[PDB]
């Protein structure tokens, strides 16, 4: 019961899943094997098989096969299954019109077959919850097709895009806002809600906040694996305030359209830090409220929130982050929009959070992961919108897309989408 | 390097017929590698460079006669004090195959690469054999068994790590054995009367006490407390420092333990025997958990106490010692506190650390007023047989205590 | 993904024979063509470039181009001649004159048919081909006929396919010909339009490079073919080995080709340190990103300052962090936003490679598209048409089957070349 | 952090260097291959050697010096020598021809075709420290080089990197016995630079040093080596303040201003005690007060001027060992009821003292004694108008009727850059003496 299927998609799904489910093991009591030495509640992310063993619930898709050959002969070669565990011949180029139009199809109906395979041996499937980068190709191509396709097939089953963006100044990329503002178009229709996950917040965060002199997606990937297990351990463990997939996509999505949502993680501490400050809840709930303490480069002291959901790990009191919650509401630099009076929906789980030994975090005795939905998120799309007209007022890096099935008008679409994805959420925020 | 037969014509060079080009030797005549047009004996330009490549040989003979050995400059016979005499980056020691390797310069990355001269090619090939995504994603249980300016500095940093290791390793029927097996182990590693240790001795010294130590470790803690400059310290003063400085309190415990010790001594002076007939070992953890025998603690207690002979004296040093190997051993102020008290009979402490092995007594005076008191200090007053002798000791203790008007007397 | 590689001419066969030495010590395959490689990854994509025999000797995917046997002869002799297979070896009888007609009409086309044939035999030995890679010099008659007839039918036989092609630009420096403009401009528009990548190297650069950045008192053409060699096996490191940002032969096309004739690039390598401070130059990611954009280290004669980056793509190579990679891209476009193009934002493509160069702690390999790349066409534009003025070496041309027309179709494709980086070398928002 | 960039200029400058390098590399550990052993690393990662020495990537330690003289022999013989490993090849520039006893030709002429690259490498000696201190110039005056290039230099450091704290350690002409005839006039010449971008100028005279090696050292025959291992003494426990931990310490700004009251006032005389051999030293008790005596006493000074006719401003007393900050006050004491030696009237306190707990460490074939303390006094006084005054009588002797002059104006200097130096020591002159002048 209660299984959610995990995606991942291009090489940023690839290192995400590779840094999630040692995690996942970790909190399971799951041997690289896939045994446990010396309670069913990993059946969310593994499969029980006779023999004892336990296979996840994981597909791996990338058009290149270096990550997934990465993944065949590392640790947990054998814990993954050989199939579910797919791989292409030559990568997208981080072109999306190769992503979903020449390389899509040829790789695109063996997924299906291994997702329709995952869903048949998930008895109670919550929903399916996928990592993938919309700057990449694979990421937005396979990550598009992917998403329509699951979307005509599974009907309305939950879909958690976990998702990472272009950053406002450290991208890695030069056709990264083509392939974002074209990854729009599927991301508003076929997703049900989607977070954020850019790199330069997680970047501050861990040059802020650890102390790591050379930090790198090794670290970004665990923050994002142990964000995932946060928000997902409300349903494999027990407590005061249980949620489920459905439960916090009501009580965050106001309207089918908005459900891009900011997230953040508190109290991100080192070992040398952990055993001084006073990581109360108030405290733990302050840092993550305060604006660089977050997940993404967004700050909402320029917008207004609309929902947030505050997942609890630990000895958390339902009182404590009722104090916390009214401090905050007290608290007057975050506005919270007129028609939300509530707009807080608090989850309590009674297992700490897990630390991966080697990593940052701190084996600390609770926490608080926050998936917030606001009109500050507009300002991402605002400047990815800028990026991408930059190029494409005499469309560079368009032929390229053309040769590979891209009629022109798809970046006209695009920008539509992303005009009306503006529209709204300065709809939505605007005061009745 | 001497010779410089790597820098000599080859064996194929003759029997190919081969020249100066493409592979610039410089065997052959008037193929010297002359920069500026001189040799690089005459260093102008790129002579600085040319002498830094790995495969230069300077030309210079390694013996020379005394009999004109005067051409010595104010730099050299300045800087002749730090200059190395003569006989993985050492010419001299590299093998001739590594010298051809470098003279056909291959296995480099660039043009001008020298891996041998490098001294961290090593470590790079084996960074490279290895992914980031690997070495990130070890298994958890071998990843998670991998995890100032004064002179003295380095010295007291040593001595922590030291301390913190013995300590691990602590993580004996009597407390003490610690410190009591490392200076044994010193002792026997001596080689010398006075006390006095050197490199070797001490590093073997604490392999037998089970310690890890480095040489580099060993020399740096002799340079630090090193007073003859020989490179050589007594091992009193080391294993002082690894045992620590005492605590206040319980240091304080242990002198006012010797106070009493002194006063219940019969000629005043603090002997060994009245020591080990005084002391009630039966009061230790071990020994009421039924791990080790009362008999077997005393035999212990002497043992570390390491006395020459059975009436040996026992004075401030040494008692201030022997209790503070106890004292660096047992973690826990109050747990020490609880454990000096029960042994030696101290009436005192606050809460957790209060005596709890003086004999409480119900006292009914002559007014039939009835008082719990404690009595005080009763080292010699134990189970003789006699209770009318252990009653008549009571009524004494309670008589100097102040209490005169005692009628009767039971032990609760 | 398999990159088979072809070599034409004497500088791009011995370009060529060094980029084979490079790419066998890093795949540890001896000239035997055994392996004694101690890490798995150097095996895992070692089919990348080598194919394995029956009795499991690596052979390269490499075809050989010149009409002298002599330089076949300096190949074999080499120390890894023997790794070649002795049937992608195709000369002639009679050599070339440094002729561009003799070399792509008449000698040049009646030799290529095995060459096609051998070459479409090693496509059909490759389970998916990755690309196509030249290695030639555009100013001699074998290396610019040959290489651009090839190129010229690889396009049509192959069209989906890349086409990643090594061109070594003559220049007045070291010019050691009359008829380097003639055969300059006579496989400039080849390589204009049967290229998917055509990146260039200079002579006068690796000089400079080896005598004031490495200092080095006497290199040779084989030293400036290794460092041809080093950025050659860096350009295509993230095909054979892992790493953080996965990286291909489209990849970097994609994000450094803005328009279709915008496919010349420059060429870099770090770090490059002289032998005398090796053991002082602390290597650094910062300090690479610092070698990277300087003039002296391009392997590109033109001065990049003058001109304005289209785009720039980092291959680094080895262990590091990811933003102390990325904030140094951000540093270079922040505190030089006049050397890059404004209306693109993020010109610099970055990609992470785990394996460092075998020993190297880390490495990079800068491969820039930039408005400077003109230069060069410029200065073979008035060298060519000096001479075109009056017949000046012309007649061997003529009557070796060339007519007057394409002698002018080549200098006007360089001049619209040459037209097309200006306009965007001043462009405006 | 807490990083100092040497930069030595001229010959002087580089024996200065070589030596003062020597006395660094000893104290802490580091061996001619420029690697610390695994003795002096294994306890702690000490930052110590961090003001002086970069580690690199091997654990190589290359010093924070740049070595610039024009002509070639002397650099060229210290790349040839043992230290060659330990210094760059660059960071270690040499010219093509010197100066040869001109300013004008070595700050017109042959200056600027180095100071370009001579800037580069300082650029990136600066790049690497992230907590750079400021920097320290050796030099001497008299050589032509060391004034025009050493004054190009310093210019060029002044306006590249502001109001950067900027020491000068430099040798004066001595008042009774000089080598050069020019030397006057390039010392005259380099004044006016000296002035105005030089943040402290410390007095290293020759004579006085020589005396004191012989009276006090009782080396009756040292060279030049001998009077370089001072001077790198000197700065050694000038700057072990910040190197080593002590009860009061001290870095390049809390002296630099309070010995500095007014900004053309910042010429420093120097001295060091207890400057004795194997042989004197064992007879005597090296006490506080004894070794502060025997600095503020004119014999122990290395520099020529008695400062009996001159009047103090302000000392700065560096204590290096187990000194105790109730000694140095029992000998401040002593000082002050001292009548032989007067303060000046408006500075009352005019004392700068801070202690450092490690002693100074004598060089392996050396002839300083191994000694548990010293002090180093560096005075700002009024006397330093007696050595100027001296100079400038030379100076004008000199320029009566124009001698050695074609040689300065052959080389593109103008007539009257002679008479612009010339009054600019004469205003020293007068605002040495009015700051001497009671209120
Ligand atoms: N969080 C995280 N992000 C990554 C990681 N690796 C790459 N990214 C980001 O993801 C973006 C593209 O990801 P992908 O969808 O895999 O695209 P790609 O890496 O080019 O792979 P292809 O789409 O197949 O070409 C890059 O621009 C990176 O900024 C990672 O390991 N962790
Ligand atoms: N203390 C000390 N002073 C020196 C030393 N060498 C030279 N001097 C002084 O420097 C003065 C002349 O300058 P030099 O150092 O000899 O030469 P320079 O400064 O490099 O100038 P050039 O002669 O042009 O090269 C002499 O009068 C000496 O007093 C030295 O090793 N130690
Ligand atoms: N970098 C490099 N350049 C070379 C080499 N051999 C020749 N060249 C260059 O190629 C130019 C002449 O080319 P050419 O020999 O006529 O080419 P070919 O006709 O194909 O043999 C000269 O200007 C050289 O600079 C080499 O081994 N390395
Ligand atoms: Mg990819
Ligand atoms: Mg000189």
């Amino acid at each position: 019961m209660r299984e959610a299927i995990c995606i991942h998609i291009g090489q940023a799904g690839c290192q995400v899943g590779n840094a999630c489910w040692e995690l996942f093991c970790l909190e399971h009591g799951i041997q690289p094997d896939g045994s446990m030495p010396s309670d069913d509640a990993f059946n969310t992310f593994f499969s029980e098989t006779g023999a004892g063993k336990h296979v996840p619930r994981c597909l791996f898709l990338d058009l290149e096969p270096t990550v997934v050959d990465e993944v065949r002969t590392g640790t947990y070669r054998q814990l993954f299954n050989p199939e579910q565990l797919v791989s292409g011949k030559e990568d997208a180029a981080n072109n999306y019109a190769r992503g979903h139009y020449t390389i899509g199809k040829e790789i695109v109906d063996l997924a299906l077959d291994r997702i329709r395979k995952l869903a048949d041996n998930c008895t109670g499937l919550q929903g399916f919850m996928v990592f993938h980068a919309v700057g990449g190709g694979t990421g937005s191509g396979l990550g598009a097709l992917l998403l329509e396709r699951l979307s005509v097939d599974y009907g309305k089953k939950s879909k958690l895009g976990y998702t990472v963006y272009p950053s406002p100044q450290v991208s890695t990329a030069v056709v990264e806002p083509y392939n974002c503002v074209l990854s729009t178009h599927s991301l508003l229709e076929h997703t049900d809600v989607a977070t954020m996950l850019d790199n330069e917040a997680i970047y501050d965060l861990t040059r802020r906040s650890l102390d790591i002199e050379r930090p790198s997606y090794t670290n970004v990937n665990r923050l994002i694996g142990q964000v995932v297990s946060s928000l997902t351990a409300s349903l494999r463990f027990d407590g005061a305030l249980n949620v489920d997939l459905t439960e916090f996509q009501t009580n965050l999505v106001p309207y089918p359209r908005i459900h891009f949502v900011l997230t953040s993680y508190a109290p991100v501490v080192s070992a040398e830090k952990a055993y001084h400050e006073q990581l109360s809840v108030a405290d733990i709930t302050n840092s993550v409220f305060e604006p660089a303490g977050m997940l993404t480069k967004c700050d909402p002291r320029h917008g207004k929130y609309m929902s947030c959901c505050l997942m609890y790990r630990g000895d958390v009191v339902p009182k404590d982050v009722n104090a916390a919650i009214a401090t905050i509401k007290t608290k007057r630099t975050i506005q919270f929009v007129d028609w939300c009076p509530t707009g807080f929906k608090c989850g309590i789980n009674y297992q700490p959070p897990t630390v991966v030994p080697g990593g940052d975090l701190a084996k600390v005795q609770r926490a608080v992961c926050m998936i917030a939905n606001s009109t500050a998120i507009a300002e991402v799309f605002a400047r990815i919108d800028h990026k991408f007209d930059l190029m494409y007022s005499k469309r560079a890096f368009v032929h390229w897309y053309v040769g590979e099935g891209m009629e022109e008008g798809e970046f006209s679409e695009a920008r539509e989408d992303l005009a009306a994805l503006e529209k709204d959420y300065e709809e939505v925020g605007a005061e009745s | 390097m001497i010779g410089g037969e790597y820098k000599k014509e080859r064996f194929s060079e003759r029997l190919t017929r081969a020249q100066n080009q493409p592979k610039n030797r410089g065997y052959l005549p008037d193929t010297h590698l002359k920069t500026g047009g001189y040799g690089t004996g005459t260093l102008m330009g790129n002579w600085s460079e040319e002498r830094s490549d790995a495969g230069y040989y300077d030309g210079k003979a390694v013996v020379a006669s005394t009999l004109r050995p005067v051409w010595s400059t104010t730099y050299r016979e300045m800087v002749q004090n730090v200059a190395a005499p003569v006989d993985r980056c050492d010419r001299t020691q590299f093998s001739q195959q590594t010298f051809m390797v470098i003279e056909d310069r291959t296995g480099r990355s660039y043009p001008g690469h020298q891996p041998h001269l490098d001294p961290e090619w090593q470590v790079s090939i084996q960074s490279a054999h290895y992914s980031t995504s690997h070495s990130s994603y070890i298994h958890p249980d071998v990843q998670l068994q991998e995890a100032g300016g004064k002179s003295s500095s380095q010295s007291t940093g040593v001595l922590l790590r030291l301390r913190r290791q013995l300590e691990l390793a602590q993580e004996s029927a009597f407390p003490g054995n610690v410190i009591r097996s490392v200076r044994n182990a010193l002792a026997e590693a001596c080689t010398d009367s006075k006390g006095n240790i050197n490199t070797n001795e001490l590093q073997e010294g604490f392999a037998a006490a089970g310690v890890t130590a480095v040489p580099a470790e060993c020399v740096a803690l002799l340079r630090n407390f090193d007073c003859e400059g020989h490179l050589t310290a007594p091992y009193v003063v080391i294993v002082d420092a690894l045992r620590g400085e005492m605590n206040c309190r319980r240091a304080d415990l242990v002198e006012g333990v010797y106070d009493l010790l002194r006063s219940f001594s019969t000629d005043g002076v603090v002997r060994l025997d009245k020591l080990v007939e005084w002391v009630d070992v039966e009061q230790l953890p071990a020994v009421k958990s039924g791990d080790v025998s009362a008999d077997a603690a005393r035999t212990a207690f002497a043992e570390q106490w390491d006395a020459r002979s059975a009436t040996a004296h026992i004075s401030k040093e040494r008692f201030a010692d022997f209790f503070a190997d106890v004292s660096f051993e047992i973690p826990q102020d109050n747990t020490f506190e609880l454990l000096l008290r029960n042994i030696w009979h101290l009436s005192g402490g606050r809460g957790t650390c209060e005596n709890t092995s003086c004999r409480r007594v119900e006292v009914v005076h002559t007014n039939g007023r009835v008082t719990k008191e404690e009595i005080k200090n009763d080292l010699l007053i134990k189970d003789n047989g006699d209770d009318a002798a252990v009653e008549s000791l009571l009524h004494a203790n309670l008589a100097k205590q102040g209490i005169k008007d005692v009628k009767s007397v039971r032990v609760v | 993904r398999e990159i088979v590689s072809c070599q034409a001419g004497q500088c791009g066969n011995q370009i060529g024979s060094k980029f084979w030495e490079v790419i066998s010590d890093e795949h540890g395959v001896d000239p035997t063509g055994t392996y004694q490689g101690d890490s798995d990854l150097q095996l895992e994509r070692i089919n990348v470039y080598f194919d394995e025999s029956s009795g499991g000797r690596y052979v390269p995917r490499a075809v050989l181009m010149d009409l002298e046997p002599g330089t076949m002869d300096s190949v074999r002799a080499g120390p890894y001649g023997q790794l070649f297979r002795p049937d992608n070896f195709i000369f002639g009888q009679s050599g070339a004159g440094n002729n561009w007609a003799k070399g792509h009409y008449t000698e040049g086309a009646e030799l290529i048919d095995s060459v096609l044939d051998v070459c479409r035999k090693e496509a059909e030995s490759c389970d998916c081909l990755q690309g196509f890679q030249l290695s030639h010099s555009l100013g001699g008659g074998t290396g610019s006929g040959m290489g651009t007839l090839l190129i010229s039918k690889l396009r049509e036989e192959y069209p989906d396919r890349i086409m990643m092609t090594f061109s070594v630009i003559p220049s007045p420096r070291v010019s050691d010909t009359v008829v380097e403009p003639y055969n300059t401009t006579l496989s400039v528009h080849q390589l204009v339009e049967n290229s998917d990548e055509s990146m260039c190297i200079d002579n006068e650069a690796l000089y400079d490079i080896c005598f004031r950045t490495l200092k080095l008192t006497t290199p040779t053409f084989g030293d400036l073919n290794h460092l041809v060699a080093a950025v050659m096996s860096g350009v295509t490191c993230c095909l054979r080995f892992p790493g953080q940002l996965n990286s291909d032969l489209r990849k970097l096309a994609v994000n450094l080709v803005p328009f279709p004739r915008l496919h010349f690039f420059m060429m870099g390598f770090a770090p490059l340190t002289s032998r005398g401070s090796q053991q002082y130059r602390g290597l650094s990611v910062a300090e690479l990103t610092q070698q990277m954009f300087d003039a002296k280290n391009m392997m590109q004669a033109a001065d990049p300052r003058h001109g304005r980056y289209l785009t720039a793509s980092a291959l680094f190579r080895g262990r590091m962090s990811t933003k102390e990679v990325d904030e140094q891209m951000l540093n270079v476009q922040n505190k030089n936003s006049s050397y890059f193009i404004e209306w693109i934002p993020n010109n610099i493509k970055s990609s992470i490679c785990d394996i460092p160069p075998k020993g190297l702690k880390m490495s990079v390999t800068f491969i820039g598209n930039n408005t400077c790349i003109q230069e060069m066409f410029r200065r073979v534009g008035e060298q060519f048409t000096g001479m075109f003025r009056r017949k000046a070496f012309l007649h061997w041309y003529t009557g070796e089957g060339m007519d007057e027309m394409e002698f002018t179709e080549a200098e006007s494709n360089m001049n619209d070349l040459v037209s097309e980086y200006q306009q965007y070398q001043d462009a405006t928002v």
